[PDB]
RNA sequence: UUAUGCUAUCAGGUGGAUGGCUCGGCUCAAGAGCUUAUGAAGGACGUGCCAAGCUGCGAUAAGCCCGGGGUAGGUGCAUGGAGCCAAUGAACCCGGGAUUUCCGAAUGGGACCUCUCCGUAGUGAUCAUUCAUGAUCGGGAACGCUCCGAAUUGAAACAUCUCAGUAGGAGCGGGAAAAGAAAUCAAUUGAGAUGCCGUAAGUAACGGCGAGUGAAACCGGCACAGUUCAAACCGAAUCCCUUCGGGGACAUGUGGUGUUGUAGGGCUGUUCAAACGUCUGGCGGUAAAAUCGAACUUGCCUGGAACGGCAGACCAUAGAGUGUGACAGUCACUUAGAUGUACGCCAAAAGACCGGAACAUGUCCCUGAGUACCGUGCGUUGGAUAUCGUGCGUGAAUCUGGGGGGCACCAACCUCCAAAACUAAAUACUCCUUGAGACCGAUAGCGAAAUAGUAGGGUGACCGAACGCUGAAAAGUAC
RNA sequence: UGUUCGGGUCGAAGCAGGGCUGUGAAGUCCUGUGGACCGUUCACAAACGAAAAUCCUGGUAAUAGUAGCAGCAAAGCAGGGUGAGACUCCCUGCCGCCGAAGGGGCCAGGUUUCCUCGGCAAUGUUCGUCAGCCGAGGGUUAGUCGGUCCUAAGACGUACC
RNA sequence: AAGUCGGCUUCACCCCGGGACCCGUGAAAAGGACAGCUAAAUGUCCGUACCGAGAACUGACACAGGUGCCCCUAGCUGAAA
C-alpha cells in the first residue's frame, strides 16, 4: 500500500524496498480466474504456496501448475513445470512475479483462508 | 611483559578475535559482495587505539 | 546464574582426565568459590580446588581437580564427553 | 514443533518448571561442549532453540513470581 | 622484410570518462515536540550452529511474554550449507509488559582504570519547620532567558567610532520561552495589557557631525483576558501529614474581606440579588496496526520477454504514481471514495459548589523604602544637558499624597498610581513525522547512495577519505 | 519547466570513425558498437559552455628495466634429502661471525608475533617448498612470583570561602 | 657411567666492623618483634604465552638512530669488563 499522499518514485521506490513482510504478503497478489473473482466478490488474491495458477506473461504463458513455493522478500513463486535447465543439465525452478499469473484453482485446507482473500 | 588489568586484556582479545577474515560462507551468501572488513590489520604496524 | 558454560574439549582438556582434572568454560563474571559451588550444586560431587585462567578470546576457563575418585569421568560420561 | 509453548509452561507446576529447566541446560551445556571441539552441531537450531525455550520458561516464571 | 623510428587508422590490454538508471542528499512547507535516580543519553564488553563488521539485543543477550491487525511462510544488512521455528496462527506491524552485564548524572569507597575493595546489602552532595517522605543533578538539532565579553575588518593609516554586545564563555530552562494588565502613550478635548508582523524609515537621534550607526509613537493586521497579594476591618474563624488515634505549622498572623486613579478599598447604612469561575458528567468528534476499493491481462505482428504497433472490449468521485522480462486507468500495489480502530485526547446536554453589583455619609483608617529621586564614575544606547544599567555617596512623601508630559525651575492644563505576584493565544526553532520540489544525480548532492565521523592521521584539542550498477531468470559455464 | 508536435527493442542515449550543410558557435545523416530511453514548436529559467590558475581529484607515460638491493661483519662450500620447481627450506661435515655482546634475564611498550598443521596471490629489497606472511586449530593454571597493602614528591574528592 | 676426595683463589655477591667528609645530614608510613602452643577450615580478584630488539617496542619500514637496563657474563694474554 502507497497512498496518493506521495506521488514521487523515490519515495513509492522506499516504500516497496523497505516494506514489511505483513506488507510484502499483499505484494503476492495475483488476478483470479472469470470463475473465481465471481464465486469470491474480490478481483485478485494472494498467491500461495499448493493453489494451482496459470502464467499469462513471459515464457511460460498458458501453463498451469501448483505453487511449488514463496519468497516474500524476493516477491517470487516457484510453479511446477517452470523450470530452466542449468550447464549441468539438472531442472532449476524458475522464480516469476506472481502478476504474471492467474489464479485458477484455490487451496482451501486453511479455514482463514476466505477472510485473507476478501476481509 | 606489560601489566594489563582485566579490561584491558578483554579489549585486548577482542581486539584479536575482530582481526579476521570475512567467512567464505559470508562471501557465498553475499555473491562476493561483502569481502572486505575495516578492522583487518596487522599487529607491526600502527598499534591499536584500544588499551 | 550459572556460571559454568559448558566443559571443554581440546587435546589438553582431556588430557585432564587421566588425572581426575575437569576443564570448562565459565563467566569471567564469576570467581573460584561461585565456580565450586555451582559445580557441586550441578554435579552432586565435592571439588578439591579450582584453577582458573583467562584467555585471548575473552574466556575464561577453569581447571577443577576433584575429591572422590572417577568423578571427573562420571560428569564426563553424564555430559556426554565420554 | 518446539521443545515445549508458553501454554505447557503454565500447564507444568513449579517443580515441574525447574526440572525442565534444569534438563535444558544441562542439554544446553552438552551441546555448547560438544560445538567447544570445532565440530558442528549434529543440530545446529537446536542450541538457540533450547536458549529461546529457556528464556521463555525464565519469563513464565517471573510472571508467575517464581524467580 | 630499412633496423631504430615518425604520422594516421584499425584490433586488443589498462583505465573508468560518457550515457542511462538510482532505496541517497539538499532545501522549503505542514505537523509534532521534552527526557533521566522506577538509573537516561553515550560508551565498553558480551550475544548468532557455521558470525569478522554494522544493526538489534543484554548472561532470558539479531532475543522472551500478553492483547489486537495480518496469515503462510519466517530465520536483519546478506537467497550459502545444515537445521530450527510456524495452522497450539509464526514472521511482520500497533499497544502494553518482562529481562536489561560494567562504566556513565553515577550516587557505599577507589578508579591507574571500564574494573576493583569492603562487604556492616550501601539516603554521593546540597536542600524542604510531620523527620513518614520529597526535590535538584545528566541528556536534547536549533530556538528561549540572565550575565561576562575580543580582534581581524571599515574609516582606503588610526585612537572615539565601526566590526559588535558580534564570535566565544558561564548560569538557567520548556515545548515553547520571555513580556504582560500603565506611577503608559498622546496633545489642545484622545486612546487603553503584552507579544509578533507591516509601516513610520535610513526619518528623528548619535557621530574625528567623517565613515558609519539608528529608533519609537501614531496607524493597518494576527490573536485577544484578565487578575492575585501586602495593609486597613475580623482574629485561628485556618493549611498540611496521618498508621485516622494523633502529629505539624500558625498571635513575629494561617484563613475571611480587598486590590485601585474624572481614585480605590475598609468602617456605618440602604437596595438589587448573585455574573464569571472550580468540579462531576461523558451526546458527539478526534483516534493503532489495519479493511474494502471500478474496469483486459483478448486476436495478429515484432520480440527472449509486450506495458509497444495494428484491430477489439471496458472503468473513471479512480488518467497521482510505483512494481511487473520494453512505454500499463483496466496485471499487482495503489489511486478517487468509503470503512474500522484498544489506550488516550477534546467535548457538548444536565447537575454540585465559594460567590456578585449599585448608591448615601466622612477633623475616620489603609494603599509596597535605603525604595523613588538626586550627586558623581563607568558601561551601553539613536537617546542628544532628554536611553537603560549599577558602583559609590546621599536620600524623601503618604490622598490636604506621589509620579510623568525628551535641560532645570515656576505656574496652568492633561495624564497616571510605581517601588510585590501570576496570566492562555497570536511568535521562534527543527532531533523527529509527513508532504513537496525549474534542486543534485555518484569527482555532483551531506564527509558519508555505505560494515561513515568509518578506514586512516595527530600524545591531545582535533583532522578525515575512497568504494553504486551481471542477467528476465544464476540459467553463476557440464564434460 | 510550461506548452505544440513526435521518435525508440524492425534498436533511444552515449561512444569510434566518416559524408553533407552552415563564415562559425554547431546541426544533421552513414557505418560499427550499444540495449532503453530521446527529441521538437513558441516561451521561460540556470549549480549553462575551459587549454591554461607552480589549479583540484583520478588515471597513466618518458625517465627505465635505469638508480638501489655494496660500510653492517671473513657472508659460504661439499654430499644427501624434500619438492612440479631449490644459491636461498631440512640433515651431516668443513669453513666462518658475535663471544663484558649479536649470548642469558627482564621494565616500559607490543598484543598472539608463541606452538602445531596446511599454503605461497600479496609481504620479505632476489628466489622460496621457508617465515614474525596467509588460512585452520591450540596454548598463559599461584596463599608463597608480582599487583593487591604502606606511604614519598604530589595529585584528586567533599566542605568552607 | 662414575658418582669418591683434597688444595688454591674469590670478584663484581652476603655478613660484620672501623675511619674520613658536610657542602646536599642523606624519607615516610604500613608491617614486624617483644607471649604464644595445638587441631580443623579458609586464603577471593587481576597478570602469567612470546619479543624485549641490526625483524616482535618507537622513529610511516623486517629503518646502521633511539628506547630500562642488569645490584648479568667463562679460558689465555694483559692493570683490566
Amino acid at each position: 500500500m502507497i497512498a496518493m499522499v506521495s506521488k514521487q518514485p523515490r519515495k513509492q521506490r522506499k516504500a516497496r524496498y523497505a516494506a514489511p513482510l505483513h506488507i510484502r504478503q499483499k505484494f503476492m497478489g495475483a488476478r483470479l480466474s472469470e470463475a473465481l473473482t465471481k464465486e469470491y466478490g474480490t478481483r485478485s488474491a494472494a498467491v500461495i504456496t499448493g493453489d494451482t495458477v496459470k502464467v499469462m506473461r513471459g515464457d511460460f504463458k498458458g501453463t498451469e501448475g501448483k505453487v511449488q513455493s514463496v519468497s516474500l522478500m524476493d516477491g517470487t513463486i516457484t510453479v511446477d513445470g517452470v523450470i530452466s535447465t542449468k550447464v549441468d543439465g539438472t531442472e532449476v525452478p524458475r522464480p516469476l512475479n506472481p502478476s504474471n499469473v492467474m489464479i485458477t484453482k484455490l487451496e482451501m485446507k486453511d479455514g482463514r483462508r476466505a477472510s485473507s482473500i476478501k476481509k | 611483559m606489560s601489566h594489563n588489568m582485566k579490561g584491558q586484556k578483554k579489549r585486548l582479545a577482542k581486539a584479536h578475535k575482530q582481526n579476521t577474515r570475512v567467512p567464505v560462507w559470508v562471501i557465498v551468501k553475499t555473491n562476493r559482495k561483502v569481502v572486505s572488513h575495516p578492522r583487518r590489520r596487522h599487529w607491526r604496524r600502527r598499534s591499536l587505539d584500544v588499551k | 546464574m550459572s556460571s559454568i558454560n559448558y566443559p571443554f574439549v581440546t587435546e589438553k582438556a582431556m588430557m585432564l582426565l587421566d588425572e581426575n582434572k575437569l576443564q570448562f568454560i565459565v563467566d569471567t563474571r564469576s570467581n573460584k568459590k561461585q565456580i565450586l559451588e555451582d559445580v557441586e550444586k550441578m554435579y552432586g560431587f565435592k571439588v578439591k580446588s579450582v584453577r582458573t585462567m583467562t584467555t585471548m578470546k575473552g574466556m575464561k576457563k577453569a581447571v577443577l581437580a576433584f575429591e572422590e575418585p572417577e568423578a571427573a569421568h562420571e560428569i564426563a560420561t553424564r555430559i556426554g564427553l565420554m | 514443533m518446539a521443545i515445549l509453548r508458553t501454554s505447557e509452561i503454565r500447564t507444568m507446576t513449579i517443580e515441574e518448571r525447574a526440572d525442565e529447566l534444569e534438563n535444558l541446560n544441562n542439554e544446553l551445556v552438552r551441546e555448547r561442549a560438544l560445538t567447544s571441539a570445532g565440530g558442528a552441531p549434529e543440530n545446529p537450531g537446536r542450541i538457540g532453540e533450547i536458549r529461546r525455550t529457556i528464556a521463555r520458561i525464565k519469563t513464565i516464571q517471573h510472571e508467575l513470581n517464581e524467580i
